[PDB]
């Protein structure tokens, strides 16, 4: 058995990778191809708990239903998805749980020459509206885990 | 992911780099690319330029932006770079021309010394003679020193250096032409980086100022004696032909092409020679060469001595028994063999012995690549004397070096051909004229066959080229 069954989700501008965060996570697999709504679930153990996370991926209110938290994935490579997450904030608010965890993520920092968001800046955005931050990179798996390992762990 | 597991690979180089940003359509594999870029080495990726920069221009926007980030990154530290993009960008268009104008927004020093150039070719269109213009362009060029030295160097010298003094008694016009070409004698200071040391102190009778047609060693020391910076041992002579009216374009794709069959043959271990000259492209109509010191066309030698060229190898080298004529003749066969190999997958037409020239060693060298695969408006007998006769032990030695260094050259033909096969993306080129002039490229190197046919097809080949 497991004891509780988390409902995070997967938004941004499409591009950005959350389909390959989606699998790395997951089943550990990326492929620099793309292709293209749909969910996979891994459990795994946080406080001596067996906790199976439901993450949620799109390409609306029935997105956000029982949506315990949110993972707003933006990309560093364009300075783009950096902005529209304030759009993207709108998009939480108006149909979005009330009180989920929104963990900022910035993906693609494996593109170090191609950087066009300051991590500290973006950093400071989560401090703003009390966010939890990270930047990942589903290519080379750089907090891959630990990213739903601290937002399941930080939904209590 | 097998593809990761490619670009993650060793076997991943700048080539390759550059083949899937061309051809993949995928914005998650362009945009990595673009990252390994900065990973790569400098001077492997500078070979490329003319191809990233042509892709830039002539291609999706998605790849384009692509590579932008790495090459504003080495605009930004190299003042030459920057220099070798703002002339490559203007004169491959016909997009990036928003970017070649922010690049030049420093450099306003060598632009200067680049129009001032290219403005005194373009005077000399009043006088009808090779003498008159020469006359004209000596004096036209004794005014470039009362502004000198300064930030301004010669982009084909493989070092940093800073322009200080030209000996313009020593330039001289090449021909009688109306946008006549004239090669000039630039002296330079080297040093550690050009974007690091300040521009050099400047120091000012019927002494140096004497043009003869004299070897590299007595022409420059008879210009040190001459030059007020001719005591620091920083001191060292350039030289560089200025066209003002020739588009030099189609000179640099084929210097690519010359540069690559020569790192293949020397990497299979084939003992062929040849000898790229350095192009600079300053725009589609104008640019400068940087000749390779004592050689002159074989038109020029057959006139002034009045011989045959296997006289002129006895005479200058020695007899047949002689151990420096063996050797002469070895650099006339390899050297042969190298460039006939040139001529064929390249398809190098317009060839007299006024564009081949002849070095103090015995090589050959084939100049003026213009009429070149598609574009268009040979073993002479002279040739096969050097090496014996039909049958003399040192022809065989040249149809072998063709045999096993067209071999080695299908076993790369892949790097070869993508030189030219991205250059053709939207130059309105001559050599590009056929809609299929690739196929021809490729269909000449003959992949199908076999070495069997292969020496049948080098000897049919011999054949038809007299
Ligand atoms: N360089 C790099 N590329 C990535 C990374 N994560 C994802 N990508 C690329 O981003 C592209 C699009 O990702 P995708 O799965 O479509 O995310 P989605 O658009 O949100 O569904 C893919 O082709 C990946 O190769 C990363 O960490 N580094
Ligand atoms: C001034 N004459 C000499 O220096 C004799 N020796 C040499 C030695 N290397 C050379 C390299 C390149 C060229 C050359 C190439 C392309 C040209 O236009 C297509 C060209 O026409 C200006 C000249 C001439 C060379 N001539
Ligand atoms: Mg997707």
């Amino acid at each position: 058995e497991y004891d509780y069954l988390f409902k995070v989700v997967l938004i941004g501008d499409s591009g950005v990778g959350k389909s390959n965060l989606l699998s790395r996570f997951t089943r550990n697999e990326f492929n620099l191809e793309s292709k293209s709504v749909e969910f996979a679930t891994r459990s795994i153990q946080v406080d001596g708990k067996t906790i199976k996370a439901q993450i949620w991926d799109t390409a609306t209110s029935a997105y956000y239903r029982g949506a315990v938290g949110a993972l707003l994935v933006y990309d560093i490579a364009k300075h783009l998805t950096y902005e529209n997450v304030e759009r993207w904030l709108k998009e939480l608010r108006d149909h979005a749980d009330s009180n989920i965890v929104i963990m900022l993520v910035g993906n693609k920092s494996d593109l170090r020459h191609l950087r066009a968001v300051p991590t500290d800046e973006a950093r400071a955005f989560a401090e703003k509206n009390g966010l939890s931050f990270i930047e990942t990179s589903a290519l080379d798996s750089t907090n891959v885990e630990a990213a739903f390992q601290t937002i399941l762990t930080e939904i209590y | 992911s097998w593809l990761l597991r490619l670009f993650e690979s060793k076997l991943f180089d700048i080539s390759m780099a550059i083949s899937y940003l061309y051809n993949s359509k995928e914005p998650g594999v362009q945009a990595y690319i673009g990252n390994r870029l900065f990973c790569f080495r400098n001077e492997d990726v500078d070979f490329y330029l003319p191809q990233l920069l042509n892709m830039y221009i002539h291609m999706d926007e998605d790849v384009g932006d692509a590579i932008k980030p790495y090459i504003v990154h080495r605009c930004r530290q190299s003042i030459n770079f920057s220099l070798q993009c703002a002339l490559l960008l203007g004169a491959y268009s016909s997009r990036g021309t928003k970017l070649r104008k922010l690049i030049l927004s420093r450099l306003a020093p060598e632009r200067e010394f680049i129009k001032s150039l290219m403005a005194i070719g373009k005077r000399l269109a009043t006088l009808p003679t090779k003498e008159q213009k020469t006359q004209r362009l000596i004096s036209e060029l004794s005014l470039l020193n009362h502004k000198l030295p300064a930030r301004v160097w010669l982009p084909t010298a493989g070092f940093d250096h800073h322009v200080v003094r030209v000996p313009h008694t020593q330039a001289v016009v090449l021909n009688s032409k109306d946008k006549a070409p004239y090669l000039i004698y630039v002296e330079v200071l080297e040093c550690e980086n050009f974007d690091t040391t300040s521009v050099p102190a400047r120091i000012p009778e019927d002494p140096s100022a004497v043009a003869l047609k004299e070897p590299w060693q007595e022409k420059v020391r008879r210009i040190r004696e001459g030059s007020p910076y001719g005591h620091l041992p920083n001191w060292r002579l350039l030289s560089v032909i200025v066209k003002c009216g020739d588009d030099l374009r189609q000179e640099l794709l084929a210097f690519q092409v010359l540069k690559q069959l020569q790192s293949i043959w020397e990497q299979e271990r084939v003992p062929l020679w040849i000898k790229p000259y350095k192009i600079l492209v300053i725009s589609a109509d104008s640019g400068m060469i940087e000749p390779v010191v004592n050689a002159v066309s074989i038109h020029q030698v057959k006139k002034q001595s009045q011989l045959s060229l296997l006289d002129y190898f006895l005479q200058e080298h020695g007899s047949y028994t002689t151990e420096a004529f063996l050797s002469a003749q070895r650099n006339f066969v390899q050297s042969c063999a190298g460039y006939c190999l040139v001529c064929y997958l390249l398809q190098v037409k317009d060839r007299h012995n006024g564009n081949i020239l002849l070095d103090a060693e015995g090589h050959i060298i084939h100049i003026d690549f213009g009429f070149i695969l598609s574009s268009s408006p040979k073993l002479t007998t002279e040739f096969v004397d050097v090496m014996g006769g039909l049958d003399g032990d040192m022809f065989n030695y040249y149809k072998m070096l063709m045999l096993q260094g067209l071999i080695a050259a299908r076993k790369h033909m892949d790097k070869v051909v993508q030189i030219v096969e991205i250059m053709q993306q939207g130059s309105q080129l001559p050599c590009f004229h056929g809609s299929s002039t690739i196929r021809n490229l490729k269909e000449r190197f003959h992949m199908s066959m076999t070495e069997e046919q292969l020496q049948l097809l080098v000897e049919q080949m011999v054949d038809g080229s007299m």
